[PDB]
């Protein structure tokens, strides 16, 4: 992966564009990604 | 004049009051803010 540019992702079936920043927020060790509002995948947690 | 001008100064202070303490007196521009705010949330809740 990178970091802190606009990157094509496909992410083991989310595919979306943006760029990709490390995040403060702290998930859950079964929970795979976030959202807020409306379907918006606001944060990602990298599986490998 | 000096009744007039204690009743002016005592209404304006009862005014800062009455707002200070009492709330959604304030209603006409909230209600505002949050029809706004509720359109634009459905309009994104649409994609889904």
């Amino acid at each position: 992966l990178v970091k802190n540019k606009c990157v094509n992702f496909n992410f083991n079936g989310l595919t979306g564009t943006g760029v990709l920043t490390e995040s403060n927020k702290k998930f859950l060790p079964f929970q795979q990604f976030g959202r807020d509002i409306a379907d918006t995948t606001d944060a990602v947690r990298d599986p490998q | 004049q000096k009744l007039i001008a204690n009743q002016f100064n005592s209404a304006i202070g009862k005014i800062q009051d009455s707002l200070s303490s009492t709330p959604s007196a304030l209603g006409k521009l909230q209600d505002v803010v949050n029809q706004n705010a509720q359109a634009l949330n459905t309009l994104v809740k649409q994609l889904s």
